[PDB]
C-alpha cells in the first residue's frame, strides 16, 4: 500500500545504501506535483456522482447490448451492481493519483479481479471500456480547471492509475 | 399448587424463571458487606472501627 | 501460552493486550454491561439485546473489558463469581 | 405490491467498516442483498422454548463443526 | 414461545387430561378468528412504511424531541427511533397472528425497559408513539382486527410503562 | 476534532499518537485564528445565505413548492429554510472541529431513512447543498472558497 | 508515510479523503524540502556520526568493549558500529517518509528477539543511538534537530 | 470521547447556538496551549518505560506488597501491576492531549473500582503508585505540562478514591 | 482449584516460610489417605449408573414430582434431573480425591441456588436425592471411603440448603 | 500438583478419570515420602545452596557485581541472594507438589516482564539457578538429584 | 496412549513437555513389563472368555437368542460372539496401550448409533463384556484383575 | 499422530491379530529405550535457547543471508528465521519421545515446501541450519540420544529437501 516515498525507501532498503542524489532528485519531484496531484483530488471529490453517472451513460450507449436480455447489467438489480463497480474503480484510482504508486491499485483491487469476474460471467470488455470512460472525463474536467488557474498542462500522472487497471484487466492480444 | 415455568409446552405457561421476563442470571441488586453496613443508620460504629482497622479492605472482597 | 512471555514493543506479535491468566486458569467475572453498537446504522443488520450478563473467564476479561470501553459500553456491575482470590498458588 | 414498492425509496447500500486499518471496506446495495433466501439467524435467550434452545444448540454445533455430532456418533 | 392451541394443549397437558368439549371451543374459536387474523396480517404487512410515517407524524414530529435538545435531534437518533416503531409494528402483527402475546414477552419486552432507561429514551413519547401505530393500525384493518391490534399494541405498551 | 481522530486511532492501536500525527496537530494549533475567522464571516452572513440560496433552490425545482409537492404553503417552506440553517451551522463545526465527526455524527448518519420517513427526496438535499455552498462561497475570500468548499462536497456525499 | 497512512485510514473507513484529511497532506507536501535538507545533512555526515556516537558510547559504557563484554575486540567493535550505521540509515528513512513507519519496519519490530539470540545488551544499543542523537543533534540547527532529534527519541524508546 | 473543541461545539449544538465570542475564546486558549500539549506529548512517549520504572521503584517496592502476602507478591501480580500503571500513564497521555478527561470517564475509571475492589487490588497504593507518575511525569516535562499532566492524574486519583 | 497439597503449599507460601514439621504431617496425612482414594474413585467410576439409578428409585419416583403437574413430569425434565445428579456424583468424586472441596465452590455450588429457586426446582427433593446417592456410594466404596465421599455429599446438600 | 492437573483434564473433557490417570495418582502417592525426603534435605541446606551458588555465579559472571551492575553493593547482592533463595524455595514446592505448577505461578508467569522492568539480565538469573543446581546436585544422590535437578533445569528453561 | 495424549496436551500449550508429565512417562514406562503380563494372560486365554462370557450372557439373558431376538439362530449366536471377541481384543489393546485411547477410537466412538442402526439392544452388548469382565477376573491375580477389570468397566462405562 | 505403542497396535489391529510376540518384542524395545528418551527431551527442554543461538551462529550468521538483500536482512525476518528454527527443535523432540514421525508429517512437513517456495525462504540454508541443530544437539544429550534426535532431524531434512 507503499505510496512513491516508501517506494524509494524500499528500493534503497533492499540496496542497502543510503539516500543520493537520485533518491532526492525523484522526491523533489513528487514533492512538486503534489500540489497539483491535491486539486485533482478535489476535482473527483466535488464531482464524483457526476462522473460515475456520465461513464455510466456513455457505456450503455455505446454497449446497448447490455440491457438487452442477453446481457450482462439487464436487470435493475445487475444494473445497480454496476453503477457499484464504477464507483469501486473512481474511488481506488482517486486514491492512487495522490498516492502517485499504483501498488494500492494491485494489492487492494486488482489481485483476484479477472478470476471474479470470470466466475460471475461478468464480461471483460465493457469493464475495461468503463474504465477509459472513466479517464477520459476526469482527464476533460482538469484540462478546463487546468487552464482557469493556468497550470501546467499536463496529465500523465492522471492518466496513469486508469491506464494501469487497463493493462491489467486486459487479455494479451499482440 | 407448584407450577414449573415453561415458555411453550413446559406446563402451565408461567415466563420463564417466575418473572415478567423469561430471563436468568440477572444482575445483582445486593452491595457488598461495607455498603449495606453502612447504608443503615445502626452499624455505623462498625464502619467506623473496620475503616480504621483496613478490615474495611477485606470485606469489600468478593470471597 | 500463558500470554506474558515475551511482552511486546519488540517481540514480533503485534501489540496486544495481555491477560495474568494462568494456563487454564479457572475465575469467572460476572459482568453486566450494555452495548449501543454504531455499525448498525450504516451496516444495517438486524437488532440484537444489546444489555447482557455474563460469566467471563478471567484471563480474558480484561480485553474483554477493554473492549466494551472501546465502543461505548458502560459496564455496571463486575463481580468475581468462579474464582478465589488472592491465592498465589492453585489459580 | 407493485405499485406499493414503485413508491418508497433506493434503499440504503450496506456499508462494511473494518475497524482494523489493513482491511478494505466495500459497499452493497441493499437491492442485491434481498435475493435468494435469507438466512437464518439463532438467538439465544435466557426465556424461549425448549425448540428454540435446541435449534440453537444445534446450530452451533453445526456452524463450529462443520457438521451435527449429536446425530451422528 | 406460544400461541392459543399451544396453550390449550398445555392446560389440558398439565392436568393430564384429554382434549374436552371447552378446549374444542377454544380451538374452534381459534380456527373461527384464523381467517381475519391472516388477512389483517396481510394488509399490515402491505403498508408498514405508511402506517410508521403516518404515526411518526402524528405522535413526534414538530416538538420538543425532534427540535434541539430532544431525544430525536439528530439524524442517527431519528433513524434508531422510526427503526424501533418498525420492530413493535412487525411484533406486534405476530402477537396478533399468533393470538398470545408470549412473543412480546420472549423477544421484545426483555432487557428494553433497562436499555431505554440506560440510553435516555423516553418512555412517554415511545408510548404515545406506539399507540399512534395503535390507531393509524385500526384504520387500515377495521374495527374487529384493529382491536385485535389494539389488545397487543396495548401489551407493549404496558410492557414498557 | 482532528485530536479526537489521533486519539481514537492511537487508543485503537494501543501505542502513543507518532511523531507525523503529532506535527499535523501542532500545524492545526498553528492555523487556529483562520478558522475561527471563517466561522465570524460565516456567522454574520447567513439569513443572506438562506434566502439567496433557498430562492436559488425553489427557483430550481418548483415542483416542491406547488402543491402535491412536500413543501406547499407557509410551514413546510419554514421547515426546509429551518434546515439550511441548520447545516450552515455544521459546516462551522466542521470547520472549527477540522474533521468530519460533527458533520457526519450530527448530520449525515442515517440521513436517508429520515428522508425517506418524511416523504422528502434526497436530490432536492443534494442541489439544496449545492446553493448553499455557492452562496457561501460568494460571500468568502478566494484561497477562503478552497477552505470551506470541500464541507459541502461531504455532505453532499453523505447525501447520495 | 503520512500521505498512506490517511489512504488506508479512509479506506478501512471505506470513504473518500475527507476534508479534514487533505489538509493533512497538504502539510505534509508543503513541509518536504525541509525534511529533505535534514536527511541529505545527515546522509553526508554519516561517517562522522557513527565514529564520534561510537566514541561517546564505548567512553561512557566500558563495559562491552572489556574483556568478557558482547563487543570485545576489533571485529567485534568493528560490527557493533556496523548496528550504529545501520541505525543511523533507518534514522534518515523515517526522516524522509514524516513516519516511523520505516524505522519501525525494517529495525524495530522483534529487535529484542533478535539481539536476545545474540547475546547483546539492548541497553547498550539504545546507549550508542542516544550518542548518535547527541551528535547529529550538534549537527543542526535548533528547531532542525528538534525534529530530527525527536526521530532519535523513537528509536530509543523502541529499545527501551 | 471529545476534546476541548468537541466540548464547545457540544455545549454550542445543544443550545442550538453558533458558536459565540465565549466558545471562540475557549478555543483560542486550548490553540495557545496545544504546542506545549504536543511537545508534552512527545516527551511521555519518548519515555514511557523509565516513568513506570522510577514510579514503581518509588512507590511500591521494598515494602509490604511486594514481600510475601502483599498483592504484588508474584511474578504474575507483579507484571499485571505494572501493566496497569501503563495503561494510567497512556490514557492521561491522550486526556493531557484532548484536554477534556472523557476518555479517562469512557475507557479507563468505568467497572475498574468494581474489578479492584473485587480482585483485593488495594487502592491506596494505587494512588500512591499513579501520584509516584505524577512527579516524574511532572519531572521530566516541566513545571507548566506537568500541572497538565497533575490534573489527569490526579482525575484518575479522584475516580479510584 | 486446589487440592490438600495446593493447600499446604498456600498456607506456607502465603506465609513466606517454607515447610515446617506440621505441614509436612499434613502432607504424611494426604499420602496415606491416597491410596484409599484413588481405589474410592475408581469404584464409582465403575457404578454410577447405578448409583443414579438406585437413588432415583428411592428418592424421586412414584411420587407427585413425576406425576404431571410435578416438576419431573415429561422426558425433557426427568432426564435434566438425572443428569443433574451425574454432575453431584462426578463432582463430589473430585472433591473426594482432591481432598478439598474447593471445586465443589468453583464449578457447581457457583450460582446453583439461584438457579433452582429461579426456575422452581424443589430444594428438598433435591437434597434426598443426593443424600439417596451417599447412602449407595457409601454402601459401594465401604466405611473409610463412604465417609470421605459423606463429607463432600453433605458439603454439596449444605450449599443448596 | 499432578492430582490437580489430572482432574483438571477430565472436568474439562466432563468424565470421571479414566483407569490410566488413577493409577498415575496411584505411583504418584507412593512415590510420597521420597519427595518428601527431597525437600528435607534442600530445606535444611539451604544457606550452603544460596551462599555457594551465590558464589560460583558471581565468580563465573563478574558482570553484574562490577560497579555500574545491576547487582552492585551490598544491598543489591543481598537481594540477588534473597532471589536465589526465592528459587529454591519454589524448587521445593514443586518437589512435593509433583509438578511445576507451582513453581509457574508463583514465580515463571511473567517472569520475563518484571526482570526486564527492573534492569536485570534474566540470563544471569538463569546461570544463578544452574549454580544452585550444581550445589544442590552435590548433597544428594544419583537418582534423587536427577529428580530435583530436573525441576530446576524446568526454571532453567523457562528464564531462558 | 499416555505418551500421546501428553504431547498433544503440551502441543496445544506450545510447550515442551512439563516435570510432572515426563514423570507420569518413567513412571508408565517402568510399568511396562506388568502391562505385557496382562494382556499376554489374556491373549492366551480368549476362547474361554468368549465361550465362557457368552454363556453366562445368553443363561441371564434369554432375550436375544429367544426367537423373535435379534440373536436368534447359528449364524446370528456366531456373529454375536464374533463382537464379544472384539471387544475383547481391543481391552487387551487399552491394557498394553495404558490408556483408553485404543478402546475408543476402535470401538467405542460412535457405537451406539451403529447398533441402533442395527436393530440391536445395547445393554445386552454391556451384559456380554460384563460377564467377560467376570471370567477374565476369575483368571487373574487381585490386583491384576483390579487393573484389568478396570478397563472392561471402562467399556460398560462406555456401553451404558 | 501416533507413538511406538499406536503404531504397533495399528499393525495389530489392521490385520485384526491380537499382540503377538514379535509386538511384544517392539513394545519392549520402546520400554526400554523409554527412559534415556525422556532424560534427553528434559535436557533439549533445558537448553532450546542456546541450541538456536549456537546453530544460527554456526550456520546462518556472517554470510549472505544476514547481508542486506538476504533473507534474514531485516529485526522481523530475523525473528521469524530464529522462531522457525525453535519449531523444527521443538517437533524434533515430540518426534523422538514417541518414537515415531507421524508428527513431523501431521503438523510440520505438511506444505511447509509449498509454504518456503512460496515466500522465498531459501530451502538450502535452511536444511543447513537443521544440521548445526543436529551437531549441537547431539553434542548435547550424548551418543545415544543424539542418533535419536539424528533420525528427527534427518527426518525433516529429508522433508523439505
Ligand atoms: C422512537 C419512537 C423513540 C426513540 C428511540 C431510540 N432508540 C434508540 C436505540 C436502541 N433501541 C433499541 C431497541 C430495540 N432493540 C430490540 O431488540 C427491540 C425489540 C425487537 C427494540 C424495540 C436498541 C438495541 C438500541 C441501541 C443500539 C441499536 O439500536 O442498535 C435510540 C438511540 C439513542 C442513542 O443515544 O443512541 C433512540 C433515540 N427515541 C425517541 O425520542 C422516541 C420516543
Ligand atoms: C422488469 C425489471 C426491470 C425494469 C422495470 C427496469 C427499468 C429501467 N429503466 C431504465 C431507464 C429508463 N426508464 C425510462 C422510463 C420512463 N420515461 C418516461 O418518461 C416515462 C414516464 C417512464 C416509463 C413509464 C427512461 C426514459 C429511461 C432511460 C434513461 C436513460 O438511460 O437515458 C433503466 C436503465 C437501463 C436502460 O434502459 O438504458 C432500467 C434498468 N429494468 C429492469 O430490469
Ligand atoms: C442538525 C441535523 C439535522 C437536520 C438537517 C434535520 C432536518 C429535519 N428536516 C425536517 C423536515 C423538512 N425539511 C425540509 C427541507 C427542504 N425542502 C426542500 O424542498 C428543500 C430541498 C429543503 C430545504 C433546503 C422540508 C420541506 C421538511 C418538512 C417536510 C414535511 O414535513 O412534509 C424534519 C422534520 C421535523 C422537524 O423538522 O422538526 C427534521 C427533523 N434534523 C436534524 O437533526
Ligand atoms: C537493518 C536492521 C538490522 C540490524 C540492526 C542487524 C544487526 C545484526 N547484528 C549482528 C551482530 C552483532 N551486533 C553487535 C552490536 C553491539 N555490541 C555491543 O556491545 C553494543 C551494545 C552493540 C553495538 C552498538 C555485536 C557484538 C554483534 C556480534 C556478536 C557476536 O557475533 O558474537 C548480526 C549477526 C551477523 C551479521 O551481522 O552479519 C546481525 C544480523 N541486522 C539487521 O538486519
Ligand atoms: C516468588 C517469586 C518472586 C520473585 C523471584 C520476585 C523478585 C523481585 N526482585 C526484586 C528486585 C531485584 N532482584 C535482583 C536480582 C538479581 N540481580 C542480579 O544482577 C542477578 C542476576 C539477580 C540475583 C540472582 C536485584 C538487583 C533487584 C533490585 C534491583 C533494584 O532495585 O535496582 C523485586 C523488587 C522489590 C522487592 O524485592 O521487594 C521483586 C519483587 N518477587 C517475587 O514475588
Ligand atoms: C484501561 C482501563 C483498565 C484497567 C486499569 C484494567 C485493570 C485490570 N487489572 C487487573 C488485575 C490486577 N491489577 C493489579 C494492580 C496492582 N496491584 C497492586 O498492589 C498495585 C497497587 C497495582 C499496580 C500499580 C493486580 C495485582 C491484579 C491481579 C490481582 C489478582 O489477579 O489476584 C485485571 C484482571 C484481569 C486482567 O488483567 O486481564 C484487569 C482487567 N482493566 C482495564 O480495562
Ligand atoms: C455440575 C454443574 C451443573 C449442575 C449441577 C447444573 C444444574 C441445572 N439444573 C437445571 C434444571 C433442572 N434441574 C432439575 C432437578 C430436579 N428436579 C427434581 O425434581 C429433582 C428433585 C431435582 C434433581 C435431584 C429439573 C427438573 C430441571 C429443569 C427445569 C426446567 O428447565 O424445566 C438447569 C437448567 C438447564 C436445563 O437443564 O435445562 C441447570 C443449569 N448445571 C450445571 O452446570
Ligand atoms: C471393533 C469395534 C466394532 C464392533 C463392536 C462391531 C460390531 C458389529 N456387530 C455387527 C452385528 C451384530 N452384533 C450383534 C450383537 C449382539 N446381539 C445381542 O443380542 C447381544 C446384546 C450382542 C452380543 C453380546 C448381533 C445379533 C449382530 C447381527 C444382527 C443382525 O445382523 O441382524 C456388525 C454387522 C456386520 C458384521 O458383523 O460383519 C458389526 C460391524 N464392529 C466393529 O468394528
Amino acid at each position: 500500500m507503499q505510496d512513491t516515498i516508501a517506494s524509494i525507501v524500499n528500493r534503497y532498503d533492499c540496496t542497502g545504501k543510503y539516500l543520493d542524489n537520485v533518491a532526492i532528485s525523484e522526491l523533489e519531484s513528487y514533492f512538486s506535483t503534489a500540489i497539483i496531484r491535491l486539486k485533482v483530488i478535489e476535482l473527483i471529490n466535488q464531482s464524483s456522482s457526476k462522473i460515475i453517472q456520465e461513464a455510466a451513460n456513455r457505456l450503455y450507449t455505446e454497449q446497448p447490448e447490455l440491457l438487452r436480455p442477453g446481457g450482462n447489467s439487464y436487470t435493475t438489480r445487475r444494473y445497480s451492481a454496476c453503477l457499484r463497480d464504477i464507483e469501486y474503480y473512481l474511488r481506488y484510482a482517486s486514491y492512487a493519483l495522490i498516492a502517485g504508486n499504483t501498488t494500492i491499485l494491485s494489492e487492494r483491487v486488482l489481485d483476484g479481479l479477472k478470476e471474479t469476474y470470470s466466475s460471475l460471467n461478468v464480461p471483460i470488455g465493457p469493464t475495461v471500456r468503463s474504465i477509459q470512460l472513466l479517464e477520459d472525463i476526469i482527464c476533460n474536467e482538469f484540462i478546463i480547471l487546468a487552464q482557469k488557474q493556468n497550470i501546467s498542462t499536463n496529465i500523465t500522472f492522471i492518466q496513469q492509475p486508469f491506464n494501469y487497471m487497463v493493462k491489467y484487466l486486459s487479455e494479451k492480444n499482440i | 399448587a407448584y407450577p414449573y415455568t415453561g415458555s411453550g409446552y413446559g406446563g402451565v405457561g408461567v415466563p420463564y424463571a417466575n418473572d415478567k421476563v423469561g430471563q436468568l442470571y440477572k444482575v445483582t441488586p445486593t452491595s457488598n458487606i461495607v455498603d449495606t453496613a453502612a447504608s443503615v443508620s445502626i452499624f455505623s460504629t462498625l464502619v467506623t472501627l473496620l475503616a480504621q482497622t483496613g478490615l474495611d479492605y477485606e470485606l469489600k472482597k468478593s470471597g | 501460552g500463558y500470554d506474558m512471555d515475551g511482552s511486546g514493543s519488540g517481540s514480533l506479535n503485534p501489540l496486544r493486550i495481555k491477560s495474568s491468566g494462568v494456563e487454564k486458569d479457572r475465575r469467572a467475572f460476572k459482568i453486566t454491561y450494555c452495548l449501543p453498537s454504531e455499525s448498525r446504522l450504516f451496516t444495517y443488520r438486524e437488532l440484537q439485546n444489546v444489555y447482557t450478563t455474563k460469566l467471563v473467564p478471567f484471563s480474558s476479561w480484561y480485553a474483554e473489558q477493554q473492549r466494551i470501553q472501546k465502543m461505548g459500553g458502560k459496564i455496571f456491575k463486575v463481580e468475581l463469581a468462579a474464582g478465589g482470590q488472592m491465592r498465589s498458588c492453585g489459580n | 405490491v407493485i405499485i406499493n414498492e414503485f413508491d418508497q425509496s433506493r434503499l440504503s447500500d450496506k456499508l462494511r467498516k473494518r475497524a482494523s486499518i489493513d482491511l478494505q471496506g466495500l459497499k452493497l446495495p441493499q437491492s442485491y442483498a434481498m435475493a435468494g433466501i435469507l438466512k437464518p439467524k439463532f438467538v439465544m435467550k435466557s426465556s424461549l422454548s425448549a425448540d428454540e434452545k435446541n435449534t440453537v444448540v444445534k446450530a452451533c454445533y453445526r456452524q463450529v463443526f462443520e457438521r451435527d455430532i449429536a446425530k451422528a456418533y | 414461545m406460544q400461541d392459543a392451541i399451544t396453550a390449550v394443549i398445555n392446560t389440558a397437558d398439565v392436568q393430564g387430561k384429554y382434549l374436552d368439549d371447552n378446549s374444542l371451543d377454544k380451538l374452534r374459536g381459534y380456527f373461527e378468528t384464523g381467517e381475519l387474523r391472516v388477512r389483517a396480517a396481510a394488509t399490515i404487512a402491505a403498508n408498514a412504511a405508511t402506517i410508521i410515517k403516518e404515526s411518526v407524524a402524528k405522535a413526534l414530529l414538530y416538538s420538543d424531541i425532534t427540535r434541539p435538545g430532544g431525544n430525536m435531534y439528530t439524524t442517527r437518533r431519528y433513524a434508531a427511533c422510526i427503526r424501533d416503531l418498525d420492530y413493535y409494528l412487525r411484533y406486534a402483527t405476530y402477537g396478533m397472528l399468533a393470538g398470545d402475546p408470549s412473543i412480546l414477552d420472549e423477544r421484545v419486552l426483555n432487557g428494553l425497559k433497562e436499555t431505554y432507561n440506560s440510553l435516555g429514551v423516553p418512555i412517554g413519547a415511545t408510548v404515545q408513539a406506539i399507540q399512534a401505530m395503535k390507531e393509524v393500525t385500526a384504520s387500515l384493518v377495521g374495527t374487529n382486527a384493529g382491536q385485535e391490534m389494539a389488545v397487543y399494541f396495548d401489551y407493549i405498551c404496558s410492557g414498557l410503562s | 476534532s482532528i485530536i479526537s481522530e489521533i486519539i481514537l486511532n492511537a487508543d485503537n492501536e494501543l501505542r502513543y499518537p507518532s511523531i507525523g500525527e503529532l506535527q499535523n496537530l501542532q500545524d492545526y494549533f498553528s492555523t487556529s485564528e483562520s478558522r475561527i475567522v471563517i466561522s465570524c464571516i460565516l456567522r454574520d452572513n447567513e439569513q443572506q445565505i438562506i434566502q439567496a440560496a433557498s430562492n436559488k433552490i425553489f427557483q430550481i425545482h418548483p415542483d416542491y413548492i406547488a402543491p402535491g409537492g412536500n413543501a406547499e404553503g407557509s410551514r413546510k417552506r419554514s421547515l426546509c429554510l429551518r434546515d439550511y440553517g441548520w447545516y450552515l451551522r455544521l459546516v462551522t463545526y466542521g470547520l472549527l472541529a477540522g474533521d468530519k465527526q460533527s458533520i457526519e455524527k450530527i448530520g449525515l448518519i442515517g440521513v436517508k431513512e429520515m428522508y425517506n420517513s418524511l416523504g422528502v427526496p434526497i436530490l432536492g438535499m443534494i442541489d439544496a447543498i449545492d446553493c448553499l455552498k455557492n452562496a457561501s462561497i460568494n460571500l468568502l475570500d478566494e484561497k477562503q472558497a478552497l477552505i470551506v468548499s470541500p464541507y459541502f462536497d461531504f455532505i453532499i456525499q453523505g447525501m447520495y | 508515510s503520512i500521505v498512506t497512512k490517511s489512504i488506508v485510514n479512509a479506506d478501512a473507513e471505506a470513504r473518500y479523503l475527507s476534508p479534514g484529511e487533505l489538509e493533512r497532506i497538504k502539510s505534509f507536501v508543503l513541509s518536504g524540502q525541509r525534511r529533505l535538507r535534514i536527511a541529505q545533512t545527515l546522509t553526508e555526515n554519516r561517517e562522522m556520526i557513527v565514529k564520534k556516537g561510537g566514541q561517546q558510547l564505548f567512553q561512557k559504557r566500558t563495559d562491552v568493549v572489556s574483556p568478557g563484554g558482547n563487543a570485545y575486540g576489533e571485529e567485534m567493535t568493528a560490527t557493533c558500529l556496523r548496528d550504529l550505521d545501520y541505525y543511523l540509515r533507518l534514522v534518515t528513512y523515517g526522516i524522509v517518509a514524516g513516519d516511523v513507519t520505516p524505522i519501525e519496519e525494517i529495525g524495530l519490530v522483534g529487535v529484542k528477539e533478535m539481539y536476545n539470540s545474540l547475546g547483546t545488551p539492548i541497553s547498550g544499543v539504545s546507549e550508542g543511538v542516544r550518542c548518535m542523537k547527541d551528535v547529529a543533534c550538534s549537527l543542526l540547527s535548533g528547531e532542525d534537530s528538534a525534529e530530527a532529534g525527536f526521530y532519535f527519541d523513537y528509536t530509543l524508546g523502541a529499545m527501551q
